[PDB]
RNA sequence: GGAGCCAGCGAGUCUAACCUUGGCCGAGAGGUCUUGGUAAUCUUGUGAAACUCCGUCGUGCUGGGGAUAGAGCAUUGUAAUU
C-alpha cells in the first residue's frame, strides 16, 4: 500500500486538514499558521459538490489558485490548471501530497536551437 | 602488524593516513561525521588507520550504521523524516545513489516539473 | 615511492648515528635527505633536543633551527 | 606585590587553565565534543578535552581587566570570518550557547557575580585567586 | 584549531515602532522579557578583517578549491512552485 510518511492510506481520507499539517515539512506548516486565505474554501466548496454529484469521475473543475496546497480532502478528483495561457487536465493521486498546483502546469516551452 | 590496505563496507581504504581522514572515502562519511564517530568509538584520533585492530574497525563500522542508538542527535543526520515512514537513516555507500535516482524517479512518475525538466535535459 | 609515516627499527637506528653528523638540521633536512614524513620529523626534533644530542638556537613552530653541538 | 597586569597573557591562561581543570568543581555542559562554538567555523576544537577550561580562563581574565560584560560582547569578541564559498569574506558573531553556560559555570565556584547596570563584574573572591596564579607564574620563573 | 587584540567616515522611533544594551531558551539560524536614545550624551571603545603567538597537516587535484545535487529546520511577505 501507499503510506504517507508512516501512515497508511486507509487512515488518510478519514484524516482532517488540521490533522495533515502536523505531519507536513516546514514551509506547509507556516503557511497554515501564519492562516491560508478564504479563497481555498469557495474552491474546495465547489469541489465537494462535483465528487458528491459525480455519476461514478466527477469531470474537471477548473481554476487559477496555482499557490494552492494539495491536501487530502481532494485526492481522486479531475482539476484544470490555468497556465496563463491555457488550461492543463490533472488527476489527484496520493502520491501528489503536500505539493503545490502549479508544479504541474509548465508556464513555458523548452528551447531547442532547431 | 600493520597492514598497507584494508576493505571495510565493499570500499578500500589505505593505511598510511589518518584514521579520521581515511573514513571519509566511504560515501557519506564526511568529515564531521567521521569525527564524531571515532570520538564515540573513544579510538585514539591520532593513530594512523592501519595501526588498528580487527575489533576496532568494529564497534566503529557498527556505530556508523546505527547512530541513533549512541544518541547522536539526529539533527546531525541527513535522511531525516524519511517521506515513506517518518524514521531518521544515514545513508551509506552504494546506498547512496539509489536513494538518489530513486527520489528523482518517483517526481517523474508523478509528473512533476522537477522530475520532467531534469529527464528532458537527459 | 612515498615518505614513511611510521617508525620502522632500521630507520630508528639510523637517525641516532647520521643527525650528529650534519651542520645544521630542520624539519626540511629530515625531509629530505633521510625519508620520513614530516609529520615524522616534528616528533623526531623533540626527541633529539630532549636527549640532547642536537643544539636549539631558535624555534618559531613555522621555523626551526639546531645545530651539531 | 603583583596583579594580572603584570604577565604574559598566554602564559596565565595556560597556567589558570591547567589549574581550573585539575579543581574539578567547573561544570562541564555535557553536550561538549559535538559543538563548533561557531557557525562561522569548520570542525570543532582540536584539542577535545581541555578547551572548554582554556574558554572559562580567558574569559575569567577579560571581565577582571574591564568594568563589566555581557554575553553579547563576548560573541563579538571571540567572532571570526565565514568564507561564504564563492562570495567575498564577512564578519560573524560566536555561538551565544557556548558563552552563557561559561558565565554561569564561573559564578557558582564564585569568581564572578552579577553587577548592577547589567552584566557580570569580577568577586573579590576572584580577585584574591587570580592574584595568587599570577604569582605563581612569574615565581616559576 | 586555540589564544592575543587595534579604527575612521555614517545612520537611527511618538506620524509612532527605527537603531538596540542586559537577563533567559536553542547546535545553529533564531526566539522571548525588559531598557537607553529625536542623539559629541544611547546602540558604540561600532572589542572590524588582514595581522601576531602556540599546535595539527607534509607535497599527494591533498586536510587546496566548493560548482552541481539530496534531505531537514527557520525568517520576510497577501503569496516563496520555475
Amino acid at each position: 500500500t501507499h503510506s504517507y510518511r508512516g501512515v497508511d492510506l486507509e487512515k488518510l481520507l478519514e484524516m482532517s486538514t488540521e490533522d495533515f499539517v502536523k505531519l507536513a515539512p516546514a514551509r506547509v506548516r507556516r503557511r497554515f499558521a501564519r492562516g491560508m486565505t478564504s479563497k481555498p474554501a469557495g474552491f474546495m466548496k465547489k469541489l465537494r459538490a462535483a465528487k458528491l454529484a459525480a455519476p461514478e469521475k466527477p469531470a474537471p473543475v477548473r481554476t487559477h489558485m496555482r499557490n494552492m496546497i494539495i491536501v487530502p480532502e481532494m485526492i481522486g478528483s479531475v482539476v484544470g490548471i490555468y497556465n496563463g495561457k491555457a488550461f492543463n487536465q490533472v488527476e489527484i493521486r496520493p502520491e501528489m501530497l503536500g505539493h503545490y498546483l502549479g508544479e504541474f502546469s509548465i508556464t513555458y516551452t523548452p528551447v531547442r536551437h532547431g | 602488524s600493520f597492514q598497507h590496505i584494508l576493505r571495510l563496507l565493499n570500499t578500500n581504504v589505505d593505511g598510511n593516513i589518518k584514521i579520521v581522514y581515511a573514513l571519509t572515502t566511504i560515501k557519506g562519511v564526511g568529515r564531521r561525521y567521521s569525527n564524531l564517530v571515532c570520538k564515540k568509538a573513544d579510538v585514539d584520533l591520532h593513530k594512523r588507520a592501519g595501526e588498528l585492530t580487527q575489533e576496532e574497525l568494529e564497534r566503529i563500522v557498527q556505530i556508523m550504521q546505527n547512530p541513533t542508538h549512541y544518541k547522536i542527535p539526529a539533527w546531525f543526520l541527513n535522511r531525516q523524516n524519511d517521506i515513506t515512514d517518518g524514521k531518521d537513516y544515514h545513508t551509506l555507500a552504494n546506498n547512496v545513489e539509489s536513494k538518489l535516482r530513486d527520489d528523482l524517479e518517483r517526481l517523474k512518475k508523478i509528473r512533476a516539473h522537477r522530475g520532467i525538466r531534469h529527464f528532458w535535459g537527459l | 615511492a612515498q615518505h614513511a609515516v611510521i617508525l620502522d627499527q632500521e630507520k630508528y637506528d639510523r637517525i641516532l648515528k647520521e643527525v650528529p653528523t650534519y651542520r645544521y638540521v630542520s624539519v626540511s633536512v629530515l625531509v629530505d635527505r633521510l625519508k620520513i614524513g614530516g609529520s615524522l620529523a616534528r616528533i623526531a626534533l623533540r626527541h633529539l633536543e630532549k636527549e640532547g644530542i642536537i643544539k636549539p638556537i631558535s624555534k618559531h613552530s613555522k621555523q626551526a633551527i639546531y645545530t651539531r653541538a | 606585590g603583583v596583579s594580572v597586569r603584570d604577565v604574559a597573557a598566554q602564559d596565565f591562561i595556560n597556567a589558570y587553565a591547567s589549574f581550573l581543570q585539575r579543581q574539578g568543581k567547573l561544570e562541564v555542559p555535557g553536550y561538549v565534543d559535538i559543538v563548533k562554538t561557531s557557525s562561522g567555523n569548520e570542525m570543532p576544537p582540536q584539542d577535545a578535552e581541555g578547551w572548554f577550561y582554556k574558554r572559562a580562563a580567558s574569559v575569567a581574565r577579560h571581565i577582571y581587566m574591564r568594568k563589566q560584560v555581557g554575553v553579547g560582547k563576548l560573541n563579538k569578541l571571540y567572532g571570526g570570518a565565514k568564507s561564504r564559498g564563492v562570495r567575498p569574506y564577512k564578519h560573524i558573531d560566536a555561538s551565544g550557547s557556548i558563552n552563557r553556560k561559561v558565565l554561569q559555570a564561573l559564578e557558582k565556584i564564585g569568581i564572578v557575580e552579577i553587577s548592577p547596570k547589567g552584566g557580570r563584574r569580577i568577586s573579590e573572591n576572584g580577585q584574591r585567586d587570580l592574584d595568587r596564579i599570577a604569582a605563581q607564574t612569574l615565581e616559576e620563573d
